[PDB]
RNA sequence: GAGUCGGCAAACAGACUUUGAUCCGGAGAUCUCUGAAUGGGGGAACCCACCUAGGAUAACCUAGGUAUCUUGUACUGAAUCCAUAGGUGCAAGAGGCGAACCAGGGGAACUGAAACAUCUAAGUACCCUGAGGAAAAGAAAUCAACCGAGAUUCCCUUAGUAGUGGCGAGCGAACGGGGAUUAGCCCUUAAGCUAUUUUAGCGGAACGCUCUGGAAAGUGCGGCCAUAGUGGGUGAUAGCCCCGUACGCGAAAGGAUCUUUGAAGUGAAAUCAAGUAGGACGGAGCACGAGAAACUUUGUCUGAACAUGGGGGGACCAUCCUCCAAGGCUAAAUACUACUGACUGACCGAUAGUGAACCAGUACCGUGAGGGAAAGGCGAAAAGAACCCCGGAGA
RNA sequence: AACCCACUCCCGUUGAAAAGGUAGGGGAUGACUUGUGGAUCGGAGUGAAAGGCUAAUCAAGCUCGGAGAUAGCUGGUUCUC
RNA sequence: AGUUGAGAAGCUUGCUGGAGGUAUCAGAAGUGCGAAUGCUGACAUGAGUAACGACAAUGGGUGUGAAAAACACCCACGCCGAAAGACCAAGGGUUCCUGCGCAACGUUAAUCGACGCAGGGUUAGUCGGUUCCUAAGGCGAGGCUGAAAAGCGUAGUCGAUGGGAAACAGGUUAAUAUUCCUGUACUUCUGGUUACUGCGAUGGAGGGACGGAGAAGGCUAGGCCAGCUUGGCGUUGGUUGUCCAAGUUUAAGGUGGUAGGCUGAAAUCUUAGGUAAAUCCGGGGUUUCAAGGCCGAGAGCUGAUGACGAGUCGUAGAUGACGAAGUGGUUGAUGCCAUGCUUCCAAGAAAAGCUUCUAAGCUUCAGGUAACCAGGAACCGUACCCCAAACCGACA
């Protein structure tokens, strides 16, 4: 039946996208955070 | 500008569809720059073979992708224009 | 080289210089997609000839 | 200074020899699109543009410009007569990121008390805002007792002492000694001043025969070097085979540090103090939980003397002592390491040491924040097995 | 009848399936079903109300810090004489 | 393997191994494992046991090959046919096609493959995007509010699942076509030219612009029948027949303004309204006339003398050329007219392009009006799967 993960490329980037982190201010934590550590993508 | 003329043609690209391609019709198929328009390359035809072409189109090539061990590998991407001339004048 | 082209030759007569050897560019890159291109010495070459007519524009 | 075309790794093609070819250091030129991203928008690495001066053929290309906020500075001018708001043009600055350090704003709970409400934990974790290479603090309305000491900051004692505390758990000074370091000055505002090292290099001493061995640095047998003898690595154990090790020279050119030096700030460089001191309820900080509670603070409400005054000496009062509050400026001793460079180890030796010696924050697991592995070794040298026979022309 | 839903029996339970299947059932022009896009969040939302649902987790999610929380309680504690 | 001590343990040697080892006595400890439903790799018992993923069936032949139940071709059986067939949207990301292979994968074998290595392969003015305009909603200069972060929101500018110009028929391919090729079309824009001429806003008006249900109709796609061409003469009993099989196709656009629907029209003066103005709309007065006018499927004619066509003829296996009949009668939709019509309450999106009005400007060049040749239409996506072994469920 219907499992809990129904993909769509307009949701994702608008909700987890890269102008949608830096817009706030909490996300700009996310994206020092997740670049210190070294990880090779930032934007998932 | 001077330059930009010598810099949007890289070549032929002869294959079984493109050899038959320039013998029954007059179309030549060139592997042309990354990024260029339908005006600049009409016009770096006209002044690099010295013919008049009457129309041209162009398509985008997605590169293929090779999996193996410790990566993987997205060849390089690329323009390719047909271009189709005068019934006269078969260019070089 | 370099210490020819400060001779004074001009502005316009290295700037036409340019467009001389961006013609053995371009037959250079013709004949490597075809099958006949052994000199793959020439090919790497013009590489560094364009560059040395832009560095004495570019200053005097 | 004679070889070279980066690494995981072959055959092509060629560049210079004795010097500028690789190769190392200084300075410049180019520097696509994203990102504070800044011409307007966006789903980051995309789309649509204007303006100006030039060039270009019914289709364009060069070259610059074009974000908001602060300050200033012109021009401009609403209801409104004047003239402010407002609007344009220009100049200068800021914005973002970074491990810890410092000062402020806000500030928990578990847990201790063998339960638990005061109290501890603790002004600790975390979250914001500033600034600096350190910051803050500092030049007496301070402490001592009738003797005297003269800025602050930091370590060692006084001392787990006087105190404080459901007088429970606990929390805990100062005075005085010993040290490190050794300056004091005054008006942003009456009337202000605020010469050496460093990034590249170069020279650098001394050994021969003899055995065994695949191969001598080892067995033998002698000699030499020394301001450099416990290094690395060479077919096995080398002061004397190779690279290095003790001293000097530096350096076209930059950098920094002390100087002269230039401006300006670094700033040597004048007073002084009104809604101020005090007061009354309500809170904080003082080791100090309304306690005989001094003192500093400031949210509400009030209010002085003119340095013939003033305020301090732990309720309070008289006598003595000691200092000038309501304006400012300051080096040194000090704290820290994301980043370097030398060195050193009674540190590890691939289930240890970084999560990571291996293409590791990768693969993978998640809508996300986030989590997060396993993986070294042929030989001195590829000399990495020509050729033959069985097999599918393979394994 | 498509379509949405889940009343009964049997099979399955190491399933073909971390909730199905084959037979039969109820609604089927509306207090309907549904595609795309948005809004509401942790002592807080939503709820024709069952303490139900909020990414196979819910009498108060998931993740990283305080934090090696606290355990008069269980389990284990390595060579000789 | 021997041997020595009360014990922890020590000592000497045979083979493998191929470069490091530590008397003695003192120090420093990450100092001694069988057990923690301990932790991480290896290997057992269960056990060559259960299972091998729907109870839509396969049986021969010929081929290739080292080897065919499963591969290719052939002949014959079965099964879906409101899907087990075609096509768009998501989503995926080269799985599509051809040479070369078969160790691993695929619940077995494989010469086969959505599997390895190497090449190839997506053509647009009109189809979808971008460009123009907006819904919910987001962000938001200035501005208010707030310990700090920040919150809310005006101008404004983003956001489709909606609204805004235009194309269809046939040929071609190992693999692409509404994209290339032939054939006939349509729309928008720029540069000249010519004949002239009141141009102008983001601001006014008009329009765009819409609910449920129901019923009259009118067409059309399609489907059958009957003719008509090309071929056939048999199942053994019958069948030159009033028989048998196959084929009888054709678009967008032009012209046309019908079925049917809506609608008074025209002149002329005037005006507390359209936040300014208006010659536009609104309101008022007179007069003349029966109504205009605006929408609108589809038929016919044309596109088309052309294409396509069973076949036939010229390794004729692949191709080159030729090519007959191409018509009438009926029955038709849930498909278009219909964004209509009537009826009922629950009273049924916005904004722009489009048409017209004028303000400032106006220099009436500019700007507009037709007519005309001349040229242009940029950039992204186009392969393959899509009730599926390619997407969501760890899997074919």
């Amino acid at each position: 039946m219907k499992r809990t993960f129904q993909p769509s490329t307009l949701k994702r980037a608008r909700v987890h996208g890269f102008r949608a982190r830096m817009a706030t201010k909490n996300g700009r934590q996310v994206l020092s955070r997740r670049r210190a550590k070294g990880r090779k993508r930032l934007t998932v | 500008n001077q330059e930009r003329v010598f810099k949007v043609l890289l070549g032929p690209h002869i294959s079984e569809k493109a050899t038959g391609l320039a013998d029954g019709k007059s179309q030549f198929v060139f592997k042309v720059a990354t990024d260029a328009t339908k005006l600049e390359i009409k016009k770096a035809v006209e002044s690099l073979f010295s013919v008049k072409v009457q129309r041209v189109t162009t398509l985008n090539v997605k590169g293929k992708t090779k999996r193996t061990a410790r990566g993987l590998g997205k060849r390089n991407d690329w323009k390719k224009a047909y271009i189709a001339l005068q019934p006269g004048q078969d260019l070089d | 080289k370099a210490n020819e082209l400060r001779e004074e030759k001009s502005g316009p007569v290295t700037g036409n210089n340019i467009s001389h050897l961006l013609r053995d560019q371009f037959n250079l890159r013709m004949q490597k997609a075809t099958g006949q291109l052994g000199q793959s010495h020439l090919l790497s070459q013009v590489k560094r000839d364009i560059a040395r007519v832009k560095t004495v524009l570019n200053q005097q």
